[PDB]
């Protein structure tokens, strides 16, 4: 890598070393992910970004995850990264859509994580579809992570007054 | 014996109780530095819920201060400070309701 004339396309063959990667190991995933996520200067990203909507639909599929699962933790973390750099996209409102579904504490720590994040960045605008998503979410839903969650988004609290 | 044990005798659930009590006593009976000694070991524990209590028993103490408090009863709540969201809230808040009000004043109305 330290082929620091580090050519842009080369990143780029990378998915398609990917996909077979949907034959599992996740070890050895972990070990792509982190690969991967360095090559990205924001970019060769959308084509993947889908692709990791790809991903993440095949995620779905039926699963019966015990490898994947930590997958996707780090795949969010080394997606999280990403976006920290980037301007990101409605791929983004998908994981909140996404997370809805899911059912496990880890997540809502990456939520959380998001929770802090997020609320540091403010552009804003994303925000409160999403809180009006997370409205349903919400209506939608009930736990102990939940409620935690509605204490801290109460403390936000903003207008629709 | 009570605080030693109790740490390293368990059950959260007689905290609560004790905690209580505890809350409404402190110094008319002194021995302050100790009484803190304790006091921190018992937030030590986790639990959001733990910690909190030894700032909700303080209201009665501190207050009423003791043998060296006001000053420093001034000087703690900001040497001992949190995070962690809504534990990060519990600190701020109480702060932000200590915030709110002539701390004089402010022990008085809460207190009752």
């Amino acid at each position: 890598k330290e082929h620091p004339a580090h050519e842009r396309v080369l990143q780029d063959l990378v998915m398609d070393i990917l996909r077979v990667l949907s034959t599992p190991d996740l070890e050895v995933r972990k070990k792509t992910l982190q690969l991967a996520l360095d090559l990205v200067s924001s970019r060769n990203v959308e084509e993947l970004v889908i692709v990791l909507k790809k991903e993440v639909i095949k995620t779905n599929n039926v699963s019966e995850h015990e490898d994947t699962d930590k997958y996707r933790q780090l795949l969010v973390r080394t997606l999280h990264s990403c976006s920290v750099r980037f301007p990101d996209m409605a791929a983004n409102v998908i994981p909140v859509l996404m997370e809805f579904l899911s059912d496990s504490n880890e997540a809502a720590a990456a939520d959380v994580l998001e929770f802090v994040r997020e609320a540091i960045q403010r552009f804003d605008n994303l925000r409160m579809l999403i809180v009006e998503k997370m409205l349903e979410v919400f209506h939608a839903i009930k736990s102990v992570k939940i409620y935690r969650g509605a204490l801290w988004i109460l403390g936000e609290y903003c207008s629709t007054k | 014996h009570l605080c030693e044990f109790i740490e390293d005798c368990e059950f959260t659930v007689l905290a609560t109780r004790i905690l209580h009590l505890l809350g409404q006593e402190g110094p008319k009976t002194n021995n302050p530095s100790k009484y803190i000694r304790f006091i921190y070991n018992r937030v030590v524990l986790e639990h959001e819920e733990v910690r909190a209590g030894a700032v909700s028993a303080l209201a009665k103490f501190g207050a009423q201060n003791e043998e060296m408090l006001p000053s420093i009863l001034v000087l703690l709540k900001r040497c001992v400070m949190d995070d962690d969201n809504e534990v990060r809230d519990r600190a701020t808040f109480y702060l932000n309701v200590l915030e709110q009000k002539q701390k004089a004043l402010n022990a008085g109305y809460i207190l009752n």
